[PDB]
């Protein structure tokens, strides 16, 4: 994608996460578990949502349309009724498939956008605490229980309260 | 101890297409074309139609008398035609201005059918009782419902005068026929005179016919013609016939009332104890989606024609288990 | 030591809209719609309009004598109709291709009025003082302005033949009437003849007129009928007249000069001493935008009508003070 | 937004900065004061500029566009303008709301980016001499003075001058 | 030891245009505008066009003597008329519904010219040599080649009756006029009736035209006029002509095939001996691209047109050596 | 650009380069090459080649569309098939010219990101054994062969290799 996330540096999705679109899988002494990021995922839906209601909005509903009849001495008009039937089709089946085109490709470009800004959360706040280990994963330098891992998901991670523990098994 | 950022997936086979690339599978997708339909006739916004039957819009009009009469008033939201019409115009001819009529019918909500000139009141000195072998029904000549082909009585032909006053509220749609014999011995015989014409006039029509007779090719049996003729008499105006011949007087008119979103519709589809807001040829669609595929044909609040066959607009994720 | 990086904010409420949200504050923006109009009409690129004032397009070109008179000679950029234009035909009938001349008045940018057929020298042998009370004026009978009612003179309507030769350099409209009166003893009184017949011709224009006599219902207490007609005379080219009844003659023609942009529009608001590119019913637009929402019609360089409510592009960012 | 910028990691803007979209705040013991960067600032000016002429010149100019008139034989005829006429209509606003709709989310992604990349090439300079505080501010480890400050601002931070004590004052 | 990222330049200098930016300079781009047309008339998908020469439509089907006489069978792909065709009607008058038949023209793909009603066989009791210098070739006074200009008889003009049953199984386009003279002298010399008439009939066209004398301006020398007139007569059917005057018999008709994307343009190009899927009045056009800014009109697969002069999408980077 | 790598931190391309639009220039004491991703080129390819026939596709062939004639007493059908054929051009020519300036911008936005995710991709391989020495380039630690050169390529760079004399360089 153009930001480089789904299927990028992350190379697949987590089936075991059914609560939301991103979120986070930890791993410590007390356990492991998924645990969907509600406030990206929340906001995702907003505006998403607000995608599919726009381009239904913009389409105004089709009133009664039906044909007319022509005798054999206005050949003319009607060669011209129909090509202002076919021009109107051709335009509004050119403007709804490109729409969509054009829509999808924002919309996987907004997924990717998300999934790399909570990365980028999670990294600011752990600094040299942890290290990337690739694959969209952190390994801690000091021990990180589930109250600590809750701060790193809700940004309330307390960086100095591991600097030294973190720098001496940093060596 | 370690923390990861991830995102979902799940079994969906859904597919989505973008500028970039195609057969992309997605998490959650949301389907923008509709293309189910009921295959049947149905009421629009409560209203059922009206349906001619055997009838195309010119048979019903006139009164073909092989279809089924209909009852005296009828309110409907769209008109149905056969696409195998066979009872239209029985007396081969003209109908001037047809087109017109059917577009002005496309915004007419309900008809009263009544006698504008009643038949054993309105002609006293003429005969009312012409048949011929084209309008046949059950086997036997007949003619036009709706219309009175007079001729002459005890070897006379009256220069007649009847006229009309508009006292319904509401337009009334007149139609009458003027006879074109294939000789003049025929016409002569019907109609007593040689220089024959017939004479209709309102406020705002004025119209004068003249038979044109010559040998013609037998159409339905039929060397001579009958060309039909129509107008709408406006609210309180007045209709006036006059005539020495020729004429196929009107004995029934129609009292129109004007509706908005109907239309004439060709369906073999059968009509159905069912209700919907959009009706096609095809059938009827029950849908909130922005576009559908199923004809261009459309009544009522319908989405929008478009030629495509898929339009899937993704929500979620590229989906990689 | 500390350095940071941010960007502007202001006090800035102006809100846009986007595909994923909805009023979202922004500190700077463009509005894109326009939707103020100064309610009057004005000159359009330095020319005044034709306004025809109680006349409508067939008042003004017959004659009607209800309106005010104009001067021989006119330019305009457009043509304005009021609303509720009582003065048209008043002498009731049918105006043969009404709105194919008003289609070409929309392409015409200035007319004179000259005399085609002088009154006390074309008509000799003929009465021309006919007046009727359909077309009134200050209480009295009278007749249209730009017409002539040709009768009888001392029992006998002698078979009138005029002719006129276009040398203006420009098309000259030539407008006339027919006259069908209501029964066989006024066309003898009136015109002498009772198989009187018109005729009208030039190199490309060839029609004949036949009075079609009956009773008929009154209109503007007249039971006869007028109707009018109208050709286009080439330069260079001839007009015959050839009738020995019926005839109610042209004595004056408009040569009219082509121009671009022009068109009719209906409007209730006053004329005012200004100047503007663009006119709407409603009033004139001075604006570069590329969209309006004031009115369909339009005359002259004007923006696209649209009917969107707001159109406002975002310059600047979102707004977080 | 899609870059994490605005609204994101820098969690509002700064109504004393009234000469650019985009800025710098300084802190030392000289003052303190806001200062545009003039560079992309400008060259945004220019890109939105362009944007919006693009969308005016895409729309000719409407000449003259009246009415028509038809008898009462005419219907189907007078039917077939209105048809003509509600058609093109409805074709040039729904191209015209969309267009508004989509160019206004590309300007707002459009200024996120000016502010991630100015934030990402003051932080490539500081490198290690200075820390990520958050809120897109940096933390000196080392005395930045005005000539210093305006390094940073014109991309020419001399990182070598002050190793030697940022790596002290680092520890 | 070091290691770079980078990307592609070289020495292209293309450029595209961006909503934020012109003239960006790319290292590749594919031009989507088709401007090159190769200035010569083609055969169309392997068919030949027909070319009318000096003739416009009207002078062909009439069979004016000016033009070259063409194969008596010809099948094309699209039909060809000169911007400066001076041939067309010779003698004066109106072709009724021609706009209607070139509309109809413009789906055929063949015609068979053949005689519907032989010279020397069909009018034993009149005359047919009939001649007129409007209609002159080579210095002499000629007429229409597919149609025959009756006249009277020794001093006798009797009611003629001929018909015609459509046995090609394709649709036949019948033609035929009618002579107005300009005085009743002419009239009685050439026809020896003056009321006279004629009278056109098939199973679905029923018309009688009958004789306008009156004095007229010259327009080619000729005073009288001469009515033209048309039908298509269904496989199967029989055409009627009865009359005692004034009656330009037809001769010649065309039985015609219907087909699929002909269309009629004008141009003044030359026929070459090259084939191509696209026609336009300036040149062919042999592209796969999807717009072109070349001609609105075109004839067969052809590129979209648009008033652009430049349409061009960068498939590269930006170029910055 | 959007992404900040074209024109931007990258400030120019590569002439030496031909055998692809993305690429690595390396130096050690073997010697020096241009070398080009072809995974990233090829995947672009895909894509800019996808999206040019998606435009092509997606306007029907213009089949036969000549004029119809009008004699002068049909003025107005002359004038509305007149706006019924100007309609559609407009129509058209504002649809055409459009799209090619949205996917021209959207193109060169695609290239912009590739090379930024290119140059991320190298960065979190090297880490510390490696410095950003601007202009999206790296200078090694250590010392790093034909071989090692290869591994970054390709994605399969030895970090704990050379981290030893990497740390003792980076003194
Ligand atoms: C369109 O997108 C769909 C979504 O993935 C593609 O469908 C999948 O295509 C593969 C290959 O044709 C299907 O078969 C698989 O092939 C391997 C190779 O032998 C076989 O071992 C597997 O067991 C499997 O059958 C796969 O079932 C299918 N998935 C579906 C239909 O859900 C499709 O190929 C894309 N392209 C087109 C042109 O449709
Ligand atoms: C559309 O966007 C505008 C832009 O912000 C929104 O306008 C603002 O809406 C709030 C809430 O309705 C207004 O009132 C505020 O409410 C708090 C709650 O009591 C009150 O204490 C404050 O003093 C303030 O009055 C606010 O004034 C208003 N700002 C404006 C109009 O500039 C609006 O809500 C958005 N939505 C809609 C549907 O318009
Ligand atoms: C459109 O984009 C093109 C692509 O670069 C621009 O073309 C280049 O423009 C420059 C300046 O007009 C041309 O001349 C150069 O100017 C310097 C100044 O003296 C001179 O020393 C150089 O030797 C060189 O001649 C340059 O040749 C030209 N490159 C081309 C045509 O390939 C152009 O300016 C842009 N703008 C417009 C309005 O076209
Ligand atoms: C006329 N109809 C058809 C229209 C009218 C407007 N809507 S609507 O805009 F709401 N459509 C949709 C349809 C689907 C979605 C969507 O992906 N999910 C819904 C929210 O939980 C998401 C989720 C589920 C599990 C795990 C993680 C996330 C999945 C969305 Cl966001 C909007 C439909
Ligand atoms: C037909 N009319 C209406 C059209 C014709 C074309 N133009 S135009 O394209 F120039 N429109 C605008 C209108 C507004 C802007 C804009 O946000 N600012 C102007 C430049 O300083 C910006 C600024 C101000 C203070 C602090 C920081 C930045 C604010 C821009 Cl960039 C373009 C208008
Ligand atoms: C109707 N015609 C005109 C259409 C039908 C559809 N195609 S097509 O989509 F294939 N067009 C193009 C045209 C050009 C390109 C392109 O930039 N390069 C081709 C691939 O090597 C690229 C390269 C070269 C050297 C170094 C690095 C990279 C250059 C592309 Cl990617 C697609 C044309
Ligand atoms: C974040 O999680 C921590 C648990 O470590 C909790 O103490 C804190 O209140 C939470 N903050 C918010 C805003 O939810
Ligand atoms: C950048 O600012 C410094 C001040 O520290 C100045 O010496 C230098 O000349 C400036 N460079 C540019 C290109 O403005
Ligand atoms: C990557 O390059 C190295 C050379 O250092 C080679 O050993 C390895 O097999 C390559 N891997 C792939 C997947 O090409």
């Amino acid at each position: 994608g153009l930001f480089g996330a789904i299927a990028g540096f992350i190379e697949g999705g987590w089936t075991g996460m059914i609560d939301g679109w991103y979120g986070y899988h930890h791993q410590n002494e007390q356990g492991s578990g998924y645990a969907a990021d509600q406030k990206s995922t929340q906001n995702a839906i907003n505006g998403i949502t607000n995608k599919v209601n726009t381009v239904i909005e913009k389409m105004n509903i089709q009133f009664t349309a039906v044909g007319k009849e022509f005798n054999k001495l206005e050949k003319r008009m009607e060669n011209l009724n129909k090509k202002v039937d076919d021009g109107f089709l051709d335009i509004w089946t050119y403007n709804a498939e490109l729409l969509v085109l054009l829509e999808n490709e924002r919309t996987l470009d907004f997924h990717d956008s998300n999934v790399k800004n909570l990365y980028e959360k999670v990294k600011s706040q752990l600094k040299n605490n942890a290290k990337e280990i690739g694959n969209g994963c952190f390994e801690f330098y000091h021990k990180c229980d589930n109250e600590c891992m809750e701060s790193v998901r809700n940004g309330t991670y307390d960086y100095p309260k591991y600097s030294e523990e973190s720098k001496l098994n940093r060596e | 101890d370690t923390i990861c950022i991830g995102y979902h997936a799940n079994n969906s086979t859904d597919t989505v297409d973008t500028v970039l690339e195609k057969n992309v599978t997605v998490t959650h997708s949301v389907n923008l074309l509709e293309d189910s339909h009921n295959g049947k006739l149905c009421r629009l916004k409560g209203i059922a139609p009206l349906q001619l039957g055997k009838c195309n819009i010119a048979g019903w009009l006139l009164g073909n008398p092989e279809c089924d009469p209909l009852l005296p008033v009828r309110s409907w939201s769209y008109i149905v035609e056969t696409p195998n019409s066979e009872n239209g115009i029985c007396y081969p001819g003209d109908f001037i201005d047809y087109e017109e009529l059917r577009e002005q019918l496309s915004s007419v909500s309900s008809f009263e059918r009544f006698e504008i000139f009643p038949k054993e009141s309105s002609w006293p000195n003429h005969n009312t009782n012409g048949v011929t072998a084209a309008c046949s029904h059950e086997g036997k000549s007949s003619f036009y419902r709706n219309l009175l082909w007079l001729t002459e009585k005890e070897g006379s032909y009256p220069k007649l005068k009847n006229s009309y006053v508009n006292k319904k509220g509401k337009e009334v749609l007149v139609l009458w026929g003027i006879h074109h014999p294939p000789n003049s011995k025929e016409q002569q015989n019907l109609y007593q005179n040689e220089n024959a014409y017939v004479s209709v006039v309102t406020s705002n029509y004025n119209r004068r016919f003249t038979p044109e007779i010559a040998e013609r090719p037998k159409v339905r049996d039929q060397a001579g013609r009958m060309n039909y003729y129509w107008t709408l008499l406006k609210p309180g105006d007045t209709i006036i016939f006059e005539a020495n011949g020729n004429l196929i007087a009107p004995m029934y008119a129609f009292a129109l009332s004007r509706g908005f979103g109907s239309g004439i519709i060709t369906s073999n589809a059968s009509m159905h104890e069912c209700n919907t807001k959009c009706q096609t040829p095809l059938g009827a669609i029950n849908s909130s989606l922005p576009y559908q595929n199923i004809h261009p044909v459309t009544i009522g609040e319908c989405p929008k024609y478009v030629r495509s066959a898929k339009l899937r607009m993704v929500t979620g994720l590229r989906n990689i288990p």
